[PDB]
């Protein structure tokens, strides 16, 4: 949403020649344990199940 | 010579032994009965009109 990947390119042989950049991109992910520091999972405490 | 806090590794403990995975707690809400009952129909054994 930085504007270089929702700006419209037109075909190469049109005046826009600009190329759509490729940059790295993070997502956080919102999960119960994430909403606040006071919750989280103890995996020292459950070892036996896989998460 | 350098003297610093000796680096300890803390050992022991258990990690993914014996899964068992029974977290399960049967139970549910749903509708409690329902008050439906009939009778042996009509018997009818009459003739002769006996006034």
């Amino acid at each position: 949403n930085t504007s270089d990947m929702t700006n419209p390119t037109p075909a190469q042989g049109q005046d826009g020649a600009r190329t759509l950049p490729s940059k790295n991109l993070v997502l956080p992910l919102p999960f119960f344990f994430s909403r606040d520091c006071g919750l989280a999972l103890p995996t020292v405490v459950l070892p036996y199940n896989e998460i | 010579i350098v003297l610093r806090g000796p680096t300890l590794a803390p050992t022991l403990d258990r990690t993914a032994t014996h899964t068992v995975t029974r977290p399960r707690a049967l139970g549910s809400f749903h509708s409690t009965a329902g008050p439906a009952k009939h009778a042996a129909s009509i018997m009818a054994e009459c003739k002769d009109e006996s006034r």
